[PDB]
């Protein structure tokens, strides 16, 4: 013939969607939890760190958090191998725009480039698809702070707060309740992340080494980028733990007060 | 399914592919040609089966030329042989002009050998199903006879033969002299061999075809038709009738 | 054809969400002769075993450690031909890029290039990825060193690691014995012991290949030098 | 399972399938008479919130050749763009008139490109699913050709193609005559067109056109169609 | 796994198809052997024919790759001949470009890389051949390198070819303890002897084809009958 | 396997009506058996 | 089974080494019209049947003026034939520009063949399924060739394509000797008779289907069309 090797891939069926697209989603779900809380002050970003050992080393704080701009950073959910290829093109387009326009690229435009790549493959290309989701922590000087999300299905959103990674449904629900429309500050947010993070974690002990946290705020330049240190993170956790203990204690006092069972 | 008729760019549990064995079966399935080399030159002779009277030959034969010093004969499918050959003469010609020499027989072979082996490594282009017999007389080297197989194998020969008859012909040939008299004498002798071979093939008529590269031809490639073909025929008709 | 063939890859998404070919390569890795690495902090030690299986050999002919650069070296577990080829392309890329500049090579960048070549082959069909795992060993200044590269296309930092046959068992031995401050001579003693424990068919001064990165990067040990250490503690 | 296949029958698969697709479309009718060619069509309708005013399927290629098309309608939109240009190119080059037939050949070359094999140079994977009734007037007078999805052209004087074609062609025979009046014809055409229908006979689902030498290619207007209804 | 129209990674650890190249690499009955000394490096082969309607003065399985380098091939004939042609071009080019002589080893390594790519293609197979390179270097002395078409090549103290390699290996090891005690010709004699035991044929003047590489010469030459018979006679005297 | 070839030659002699064999019968006999074989 | 296998490989080879593709191609020639070819070798004639699909149609031509000294009849589908014909006309045009010679039709036919044969020898190309009887009046006289989509090139003194080719062949062999190197008139009569043999023979002779085309010593390409054959009837 001239082609007959194929397994009849990357085609439609009575499914009415695409099999391969669907498959990817489950792999996203596996990978460590990442959380974005967006507030009227700053942007809080937290991600939960996977396997760490004592033979393993820390060469950066950056191991889930990657800087795409001097006002953009992302959390990537997906296999490492694919992601590094993808990341480089994304960094590169901002630099084009920077060259011509002579000021930073809009956040929305940078998100638009990623979906365009993927879609081409699904119409026809000859190269298998991929699957990566980014959570965007970003800022602007005429539209204020931005948080976005991207999915490989070509659906991106904007959020006040969203979480993706393991136990996505439960985390989203809790997140919806503790939240208040506006009226949010960083300090409130520090607690909010951990509270939700602990409930998704199975390991009963929480420690500063299982988490990475960062905030992007403004003051100077366009922003100040803060990478939070392990002692500071540990301090937030202990303070927070003492608050969970404290809540529980008040509740027990109320139960005794009603009449004990 | 054997899983390797499909390929022709891979190995099998038999090593080479089934497709390549098959090409070897198809030459044997064809008619019958022989060749005899001597110290004065080399003779080619081939049997052609007659179909019906409507037909006539005028560009389709089984004896083919290479260049204008090279003689070419084949077993297998006609159309494909002609396709190999037109290119060979052309490749030979660019050489001939470029290096300024009148190509060897040996160099020509190498060039063809390489083409066929390349087609065995891929599944893009199905192989030829021919076997080609070539040779001549070189002014300072002698006579040399080669045969190239579709099996990616080629050698220098004293005699070679192909066709259904192959085994049997080589036996008779094997019986005869190394020198084998003079070339002229061989023209008669080859005709007996074909003459006798036809009793074994006989279901319909044949036409006897002979060719030569002779000391008298001065190393050029020519057909032997004319009275010369007919005398050799008379001598066979006298000796036996078979 | 000459441009036809399989445009998409052999590897394919599964309803498992695993990559079949990738899974097989961990097996491909598994078959390798015993490898270890110890980072002596100021130094680096990499070691492996040359199995031997035909008495008929010459010299110490081919290695299993080749210098990419004068500062970084590779050793591996997986398939040998793949290794030779992998070294050639990289070796070409390392020299060309770092003679444009006169700066000496950063470690991470080599890793980024090896992983991409591995990854493009995952992206494209017709050709299959390599089924080797590498230990990128170097030295430079006060930087961290000793890195591992997967046939997967992933990288990680380590202080110590092991490859080859029974990789999990050796690593468990390694984990316990390897702690705190050690010496470059000391790290060699340990690595031989860890390799012996994995398997000894024998050890001679030609079953062992040890190389270090310390003074001015990569230096190749003499056969006598290693033998002195074998006596120093068998 | 190639579609680059010749087929064991040696009768290509894809061409045969096309005829079926055609049996699903409407009915289009042509009678060419002694002087003039008439083409009549069903452009149909279905709902009341639809505007078939918008729709058409009989087009004028030029003011002296026309065509009616039938089948997978989107393909015919591609088909015409190529033809229309090619005709126009001949006017740049010699400023002269093309024959109905020359135009029909040019488009048939383009009918063979299906495959990515080596019998056809690729661009398409499959052919155009449409037949066309090509009409014109020139010095060879009014003529009609039937463009066959089999990438071939046959000449005709009367033809129906469509779902109803098997019946229609039979019906077409009795009414046809080598000499018959043009106006008379239009009434005869109307009768066959009536017979096939299940839906109402209105001037808002059927369309007539003719070409006559005395007035060029003319599309027939609503007011005109309504009058034709009155007569029969 | 699926060998059917593609070749992939398998839990097999090898490939059925790679094994099949190893297995049938001869379809005749030739066997070969090569030994290395510091006085010579010799390859001993056979000459055999099926009939005598065939010539034997052009039939050979020993190739002169270049003046210094010699190559004996064990492999399918079509594949052996192709590879030679490819090599001949690559060597020549290496001479042109570098201006210096091509090392034996260098060729084996270069060729090996060409084999390897074909192992990655599932649109093309590797050529089926084992190539033994022999030569006289001035940079380590004589060198004997065998390749296999897996991409594997290595240099050996001596090696053997044909289908009975392992059997020849056993003689070889016995011998290989002492081999620097053989002078020139006595190398040759032993070399004849180990093929005659395996193959179980006391040779004849037109059945054998000894090729020798000679130290202090850049010659690769196939030996004349008088010398070949002188040896053959020499083993009779010890029987 | 060789024995059959010998006897095979012997059939052809009975056909020829001689108790007298030739080299040719053996050459042909051997080839006849070889083909028939695995 | 494996019918689909043998379609899927155009590189096909079977245990019996057959190539099915050629086989398919032959069935397609037999599906076409009826055509005969005849030559005296000083005149050549071809009676060709041109048929019509239905009553209200009129017959489609199968006699093509390739050149003003060479020509063909087609037998098989019309669409492929057009494509081949452009290549051959242009090959005649450069012969005229460059060389200013007609060029042997024998030499021409052989060249066309190769270019087709080589794509069967690799991926792609389906059979073209038209056979031809190619006539032309060259330097050594007229000559007749049969081109097949198996690229089987043969010169014959007469031939036929169309279902029940064999029938007419047997008559051609019988009358063969009568043909000699004369008479225009006689060749056509035998053709009209012969053509009857190719048909089922329940269909009676008609002047609208038949078409007669001649080339000869001082003749070039001429067609007798419809009624025009009645004078010579």
């Amino acid at each position: 013939m001239s082609r007959r090797y194929d397994s009849r891939t990357t085609i439609f069926s009575p499914e009415g969607r695409l099999y391969q697209v669907e498959y990817a989603m489950e792999a996203i779900g596996h990978a460590g939890t990442c959380l974005g809380i967006l507030a009227n002050d700053g942007v809080l970003l937290a991600a939960e760190r996977r396997n760490i050992h004592k033979l393993l080393d820390e060469v950066f704080f950056s191991e889930k958090i990657y800087k795409l701009n001097e006002d953009m950073a992302c959390s990537v959910a997906g296999i490492t191998s694919d992601a590094n290829v993808l990341t480089n093109e994304l960094r590169l387009i901002a630099q084009r725009y920077l060259l011509q326009y002579q000021e930073p690229i809009p956040c929305e435009q940078l998100v638009t480039a990623l979906c365009d790549i993927k879609q081409a493959y699904t119409q026809f290309g000859g190269k298998r698809p991929f699957g990566v989701s980014l959570l965007y922590i970003g800022w602007d000087k005429h539209y204020g702070f931005q948080l976005y999300q991207s999915d490989p299905s070509g659906n991106y959103g904007g959020w006040k707060a969203t979480c993706i990674g393991n136990n996505s449904a439960a985390a989203v629900s809790m997140l919806k309740q503790d939240y208040k429309e506006g009226e949010m500050t960083l300090k409130s947010a520090l607690a909010l992340a951990i509270k939700v993070l602990n409930k998704t974690m199975d390991v009963s002990k929480l420690s500063a080494e299982k988490v990475e946290i960062a905030t992007l705020t403004r003051e100077n330049g366009k922003t100040v980028i803060r990478v939070l240190k392990q002692k500071e993170v540990e301090q937030l956790i202990k303070k927070h733990e003492e608050e969970e203990a404290k809540a529980e204690r008040e509740k027990k006092e109320k139960e005794q007060k009603e009449k004990d069972k | 399914g054997t899983g390797y008729d499909l390929s022709a760019s891979t190995f099998s549990p038999d090593g080479r592919v089934f497709q390549v064995e098959y090409a070897m079966k198809a030459v044997e399935n064809s008619s019958t040609a022989i060749g005899i080399r001597c110290k004065d030159g080399v003779v080619f002779g081939v049997e052609k089966l007659v179909l019906s009277k409507l037909y006539e030959e005028g560009s389709n034969k089984r004896l083919f030329n290479v260049d204008r010093h090279v003689g070419m004969a084949v077993a297998g499918l006609l159309a494909d042989a002609r396709s190999l050959a037109d290119i060979a003469r052309e490749e030979a010609s660019n050489f001939r002009s470029n290096f300024g020499y009148n190509i060897p027989l040996k160099h020509l072979a190498d060039r063809v050998a390489m083409y066929v082996h390349a087609y065995t490594l891929y599944s893009a282009v199905r192989p030829f199903g021919c076997s080609f017999m070539l040779g001549s007389y070189s002014v300072n080297d002698g006579a040399q006879l080669y045969m190239i197989d579709p099996s990616g194998v080629s050698y220098g020969y004293w005699g070679c033969a192909i066709g259904k008859a192959r085994q049997a012909a080589k036996t008779e040939i094997e019986k005869l002299q190394m020198k084998e008299m003079t070339c002229r004498d061989i023209v008669k002798e080859v005709a007996k061999i074909i003459y006798i071979v036809h009793d074994e093939v006989k279901d319909k008529a044949f036409e006897l075809e002979l060719s030569w590269v002779g000391e008298l031809t001065n190393g050029r490639h020519e057909i032997v038709p004319k009275d010369i073909r007919e005398e050799a025929e008379k001598y066979a008709k006298e000796s036996l009738k078979e | 054809m000459a441009e036809r063939g399989y445009s998409f890859s052999l590897t394919t998404f599964s309803p498992s969400g695993k990559l079949v070919q990738i899974e097989y390569a961990l097996a491909a890795v598994a078959g390798g002769a015993p490898s270890v690495g110890i980072k002596a902090a100021n130094g680096v030690v990499l070691a492996t075993e040359k199995k031997q299986k035909s008495i008929l050999y010459d010299e110490r002919s081919v290695h299993k450690v080749e210098p990419i650069t004068k500062h970084i070296g590779l050793v591996y577990s997986g398939m040998g031909p793949d290794y030779r080829v992998l070294v050639h392309r990289a070796r070409k890329l390392a020299q060309q890029y770092y003679l444009v500049y006169q700066e000496p090579i950063p470690t991470a960048q080599l890793v980024q290039r090896v992983a991409s070549v591995m990854q493009e082959y995952t992206q494209s069909g017709g050709v299959r990825p390599f089924g080797v795992s590498l230990l990128i060993c170097g030295w430079n200044e006060g930087r961290p060193y000793l890195f591992q590269s997967d046939p997967s296309g992933a990288y990680f930092a380590w202080k110590a690691t092991a490859m080859g046959k029974n990789y999990v068992n050796g690593k468990t031995f390694l984990e316990k014995r390897y702690n705190e401050d050690l010496e470059l001579e000391d790290a060699i003693h340990t690595a031989i012991l860890t390799l012996k424990e994995s398997f000894e068919g024998q050890m001679t001064e030609d079953n062992i290949e040890v190389g270090i990165c310390n003074e001015a990067g990569f230096r190749r040990l003499t056969p006598t030098e290693v033998k002195d250490y074998l006596a120093a503690i068998a | 399972r190639g579609v680059n296949t010749f087929s064991p029958e040696g009768r290509l698969f894809q061409v045969e399938y096309a005829i079926e697709a055609i049996k699903l479309g409407s009915t289009a009718i042509g009678i060419q008479t002694s002087e003039g060619v008439c083409l009549a069509v069903e452009k149909r309708i279905t709902s009341p919130l639809m505007e078939p005013s918008s729709i058409e399927k009989i087009v004028e290629i030029d003011a002296h050749i026309g065509c009616a098309m039938s089948g997978l309608i989107a393909d015919a939109k591609t088909l015409i763009d190529k033809a229309r240009v090619e005709t126009q190119n001949h006017w740049f080059t010699y400023n002269e008139t093309m024959t109905v037939e020359s135009v029909t050949q040019a488009v048939s070359n383009l009918a063979l490109q299906f495959g990515e094999e080596d019998a056809d140079p690729g661009a398409m994977s499959r052919p155009f699913g449409v037949a066309l009734l090509f009409g014109g007037v020139d010095e060879k007078g009014p003529q009609l050709f039937h463009m066959d999805p089999s990438g071939t052209f046959v000449q005709c004087d009367a033809r129906a193609i469509g779902s109803a074609s098997e019946g229609a062609q039979s019906s077409l025979q009795e009414v046809y005559h080598k000499s018959m009046t043009l106006k008379e014809a239009i009434k005869s055409s109307l009768i066959i067109l009536k017979q096939v229908m299940e839906e109402k006979l209105n001037a808002t689902n059927i369309e007539l056109a003719t070409v006559q030498p005395g007035q060029n290619f003319h599309m027939f207007t609503k007011e005109e169609l309504e009058e034709v209804i009155k007569d029969i | 796994g699926f060998d059917r129209h593609i070749t992939i990674f398998s839990p097999e650890g090898r490939l059925y198809q790679v094994e099949y190249a190893f297995k049938a690499i001869n379809q005749g009955g030739l066997t070969s052997v090569a030994v290395r000394g510091k006085d010579c490096a010799v390859i001993v082969t056979q000459k055999k024919v099926p009939d005598k309607l065939l010539d034997s003065s052009t039939v050979t399985h020993l190739f002169k790759i270049t003046e210094n380098i010699g190559c004996v091939m064990t492999g399918m004939t079509a594949d052996s001949r192709s590879q030679v042609q490819r090599a001949r071009y690559e060597a020549a080019n290496w001479k042109y470009k570098y201006g210096y002589e091509i090392p034996v080893d260098m060729l084996c390594k270069r060729i090996a890389d060409i084999s390897q790519v074909y192992t990655q293609n599932a649109e093309m197979r590797p050529l089926g051949c084992c190539m033994i390179l022999i030569g006289i270097d001035e940079e380590q002395g004589p060198q004997v390198y065998k390749c296999d078409p897996a991409g594997y090549y290595c240099g050996f103290k001596a090696t053997a070819a044909g289908v009975k390699q392992t059997e020849s290996t056993s003689f070889l090891e016995k011998k290989v303890k002492k081999k620097f005690d053989w002078t020139f010709e006595q190398t040759v004699e032993t070399a004849i002897t180990c093929l005659s035991t395996v193959l179980s044929i006391d040779f004849k003047p037109s059945e054998i084809e000894v090729g020798v590489v000679t130290v202090e010469n850049p010659k690769f030459r196939i030996l004349t009958e008088a010398e070949i018979d002188a040896h053959l006679v020499a083993l009779a005297e010890r029987d | 396997d060789l024995r059959n070839v010998c006897t095979e030659a012997g059939m052809f002699a009975i056909r020829a009506d001689h108790d007298f064999v030739v080299q040719e019968d053996f050459m042909k006999a051997v080839r006849k058996v070889a083909d028939s074989k695995k | 089974m494996f019918r689909n296998q043998y379609d899927n490989d155009v590189t096909v080879w079977s245990p019996q080494g057959r190539i099915h593709q050629i086989e398919y191609a032959m069935e397609a020639v037999k599906q076409g019209s009826a055509t005969v070819g005849l030559k005296s070798k000083t005149h050549a004639v071809l009676v060709a049947l041109k048929r019509a699909q239905s009553e209200l149609a009129a017959h489609q031509k199968k006699i093509l003026h390739v050149d003003n000294h060479i020509g063909i009849s087609i037998a098989g589908l019309t669409a492929d034939a057009r494509l081949l014909c452009n290549f051959m006309r242009q090959e005649c045009l450069d012969s005229r520009f460059v060389f200013d010679r007609p060029l042997p039709v024998s030499r021409l036919v052989s060249l066309i063949g190769s270019k087709t044969q080589i794509p069967t020898q690799r991926y792609g190309r389906r059979p073209y399924g038209v056979g031809l009887l190619i006539a032309g009046y060259d330097d050594m006289g007229p000559h007749i060739f049969q081109t097949c989509p198996s690229a089987n090139y043969f010169d014959c003194r007469a031939m036929s394509i169309g279902a029940r080719s064999q029938s007419a062949r047997t008559y051609l062999e019988r009358h063969m000797s009568e043909f000699m190197e004369c008479n225009l008139n006689e060749l056509v009569k035998h053709g009209l008779r012969a053509l009857r043999e190719t048909l089922p023979a329940e269909q009676d002779l008609t002047t609208k289907n038949v078409s007669i085309g001649i080339v000869g010593k001082d003749l070039e390409f001429t067609i007798y069309d419809d009624d025009d054959v009645s004078p010579f009837l």
